[PDB]
RNA sequence: UAAAGUUGCUGCAGUUAAAAAGCUCGUAGUUGGAUCUUGGGAGCGGCCGUCCCCUGCUCGGCGCCGGCCCGAAGCGUUUACUUUGAAAAAA
RNA sequence: GUUUUCGGAACUGAGGCCAUGAUUAAGAGGGACGGCCGGGGGCAUUCGUAUUGCGCCGCUAGAGGUGAAAUUCUUGGACCGGCGCAAGACGGACCAGAGCGAAAGCAUUUGCCAAGAAUGUUUUCAUUAAUCAAGAACGAAAGUCGGAGGUUCGAAGACGAUCAGAUACCGUCGUAGUUCCGACCAUAAACGAUGCCGACCGGCGAUGCGGCGGCGUUAUUCCCAUGACCCGCCGGGCAGCUUCCGGGAAACCAAAGUCUUUGGGUUCCGGGGGGAGUAUGGUUGCAAAGCUGAAACUUAAAGGAAUUGACGGAAGGGCACCACC
């Protein structure tokens, strides 16, 4: 059933820690261990092994990413940057 | 020609003979079956060089679809990940004309 | 949209009346608007009308005299006795000379007199005078 | 006006009065039927037939040639297709739509189209099982529209 | 004007109205037969064609579809059906 | 209680006097285009005004000789509507 | 006693048979297709001067700001002139009673993404529609939360003026905010103080978008189709002017009309002024606050539109040594 109402991952702390880092800390706890679909063989698989380190359970491939979330977006905006700026030296 | 190929292979999903996946798709390359081989873009690297050299061996087509495993799978009408697709029969599709 | 077209069929002459008109176009049909015309046409209130058969719902063109002041539609379509009739002509008509109220009724569609001759009570359709 | 737009253009066909077959085209039922299961197996819609048959080959009308309708021949025929293309088609927008939102977000505009063109389908999907075409276990989910495209 | 008779309207005033709009609904449109000097089969084309219509053998591409009626190539000759 | 058309079904108001949700979607609710036996006959009232019709296969006769039809009854898309009758204590 | 005959009940195999069966294609709606169009939305890119800050060079006594000053910067070179450089906002004039969008709203170039109206159509399905308690999406500005950024402007704050005091108006500084990203809140004179869909009822000239037709001018010259003008037509749209249509308490409104000659369908919502969007319950939010929301008690008016007069530290035109020069 609807266990819990509006606290989620962080019930496991429960009367600890104050209610706003409690709410903070929810966004991050649910992406770090959420499973993400694995780019190269498509399967939903991707896990966090250790700090920015993620692992495919089936492809056997390690990706360096964020702390957290599988991409960070100030790394999508870069790679989008070092593609452009190689297009529009190199010419 | 993204949006055509998708309602091409509408056409050979309901009409046409075929077989997805990769080892069944290796058979009919050496039986001289498949007329065309469509790939997906996340293939692996070694896969799609097997592929593109047993079809310049039985001297047929090799299209590189533009979307990944999912999309060809979505793209197929299924619901699974199709990496490697091979068309036998177009059956009443105009895929093997382009 | 169009959910009474007797509503607008009546309003339609109404209007190019109080505008002085002759005769007058009505886009929609049916065969209660023609019954309807049919019952104010023998009591002399508009000429003969032609009705243009195409193809969908035909257009009706009225030949229009000076002599009607207002017709008008009862919507809903509240079903009278003859007990029910009389309180339902003291207020829609404006004498008890003139003015007549179309109903409807297993007879055919006529005027309250004709109903009351009839013996037979039904649905209130409009009034005209 | 329109159902999900402010619009009220009058922008439709006007049919002749004449529902005869004219003294040019030559062509009889069991021409212009072979045509239609030649344009209907190369995956095309009624209205695809429709269009084609009156450029090319001059075909007013072919329910007022031939007895019946166009879909009404393929359906005789068993060349159908599954669910209505009046509803294909909606699901092939919310698709493509509900494929622009996955990849940019702060879209509002998109999102609110999203949800009259997802209402619309609804609307079409309710009103086809109560004439019974789709069976009534039939309903429109956006994971698994896809693949029935 | 009051006595303006809608039964018999002048012919300059229902090609002046919108087809819907008329005393009976017409189509502004026609089916005419189309000839072009590479071709030999003259073919009966829609006037509002609204898609490209070709020849048999590949003569050439009779008509190109626009906005309102289609666009005949340079030099195609056409003669409009008259029932 | 009437006057109260100042609670409105008959029968009110909502630009400025009191008042239309900030916008659109949407389920109950409410409401929903046109389309299907129409004319004409037929005898008798005095050119017109009523009756009857585009229906069928247990039981009596005006009967004839496995039968030629009219008289009473089991029957024939459903409901709202109207019309009449039943049945409805007096006070 | 049996095949019976044959009364009833169900099951099974054929060929004939009816004129053998599906109304129409709405100035309803959805859907397709065609060429268009638009400051409609999202992502990225690109540009423009200006403002402030820094460095260098020039010549110099003030510069700034005001009704008049002062705070403030300056012989340590301020303001001004010239070369650069840096970062962050903004999108001038063109820009209109023009366009688009559900509303809020939206304007530098180019590309990508998905969408939409109108138009045209002898295309398609055939009533699938209209309005909608509960419920859902979007919702300016301010404000709240976490990250990046900060030059202009600038709540609070500090001072200088003014002043009878001026914790205001004026001026010099300024913190949050103003900018970007990810969540929040859900209100505005969120206005046209005007619900939506449909029907009918006067002209006139424009305007935007699409289509159609027609003297000619103009460019592509090498003529047609097209681009730019000219004269009408049709449809949808933002609006004008104009009528004793008609209505309205008038102001005014082609709708605010078709209404005691009262009935097309439907949602919300008002009941003299206060007390009062208050108290208290419930619910939503991190908060600020939102939505639903009385009563006791008090009071003969509060109010809308128009008229005339008076009045103005309102405008235009005159005048007077009981006014000035």
């Amino acid at each position: 059933a609807k266990r819990t109402k509006k606290v989620g991952i962080v019930g496991k702390y429960g009367t600890r820690y104050g209610a706003s880092l409690r709410k903070m800390v929810k966004k991050i706890e649910i992406s770090q261990h959420a499973k993400y679909t694995c780019s190269f063989c498509g399967k939903t698989k991707m896990k966090r092994r250790a700090v920015g380190i993620w692992h495919c359970g089936s492809c056997m491939k390690t990706v360096a990413g964020g702390a957290w979330t599988y991409n960070t977006t100030s790394a999508v905006t870069v790679k989008s940057a070092i593609r452009r700026l190689k297009e529009l030296k190199d010419q | 020609s993204l949006e055509s190929i998708n309602s091409r292979l509408q056409l050979v999903m309901k009409s046409g003979k075929y077989v997805l996946g990769y080892k069944q798709s290796l058979k009919m390359i050496r039986q001289g079956k498949a007329k065309l081989v469509i790939l997906a873009n996340n293939c692996p690297a070694l896969r799609k060089s097997e592929i593109e050299y047993y079809a310049m061996l039985a001297k047929t087509g090799v299209h590189h679809y533009s979307g990944n495993n999912i999309e060809l799978g979505t793209a197929c009408g299924k619901y699974y990940r199709v990496c490697t697709l091979s068309i036998i029969d177009p059956g009443d599709s105009d895929i093997i004309r382009s | 949209v169009r959910m009474n077209v007797l509503a607008d069929a009546l309003k339609s002459i109404n209007n190019a009346e109080k505008r002085g008109k002759r005769q007058v176009l009505i886009r929609p049909c049916s065969k209660v608007i023609v019954r309807f015309l049919t019952v104010m046409m023998k009591h002399g209130y508009i000429g003969e009308f032609e009705i243009i058969d195409d193809h969908r719902a035909g257009k009706i063109v009225v030949n229009l005299t000076g002599r009607l002041n207002k017709c008008g539609v009862i919507s809903p379509r509240f079903d009278v006795q003859l007990k029910d009739l009389e309180k339902w002509q003291n207020n829609l008509l404006p004498s008890r000379q003139f003015g007549f109220i179309v109903l409807t009724t297993s007879a055919g569609i006529m005027d309250h007199e004709e109903a009351r001759r009839k013996h037979t009570g039904g649905k209130i359709l409009g009034f005209f005078f | 006006g329109r159902m999900h737009a402010p619009g009220k253009g009058l922008s439709q066909s006007a049919l002749p009065y004449r529902r005869s077959v004219p003294t040019w085209l030559k062509l009889t039922s069991d021409d212009v039927k072979e045509q239609i299961y030649k344009l209907a197996k190369k995956g095309l819609t009624p209205s695809q037939i429709g269009v084609i048959l009156r450029d090319s080959h001059g075909v007013a009308q072919v329910r007022f040639v031939t007895g019946n309708k166009i879909l009404r021949i393929l359906k005789s025929k068993g060349l159908a297709p599954d669910l209505p293309e009046d509803l294909y088609h909606l699901i092939k927008k919310a698709v493509a739509v509900r494929k622009h939102l996955e990849r940019n977000r702060k879209d509002k505009d998109a999102k609110f189209r999203l949800i009259l063109i997802e209402s619309r389908i609804h609307r079409l999907a309710r009103y086809y099982k109560t004439k019974r075409v789709l069976p009534p276990n039939w309903k429109y989910e956006s994971s698994t529209a896809s693949a029935l495209v | 004007p009051l006595a303006k008779d809608l039964l018999h309207p002048s012919p300059e005033e229902e090609k002046r109205k919108h087809k819907k709009k008329r005393l009976v609904q017409s189509p502004n449109s026609y089916f005419m037969d189309v000839k072009c000097p590479g071709c030999y089969k003259i073919t009966t084309v829609f006037s509002h064609a609204q898609t490209v219509v070709l020849c048999v053998g590949c003569s050439t591409v009779l008509c190109q579809p626009t906005g309102g009626k289609a666009r005949l190539t340079e030099g195609c000759s056409f003669r409009r059906k008259q029932h």
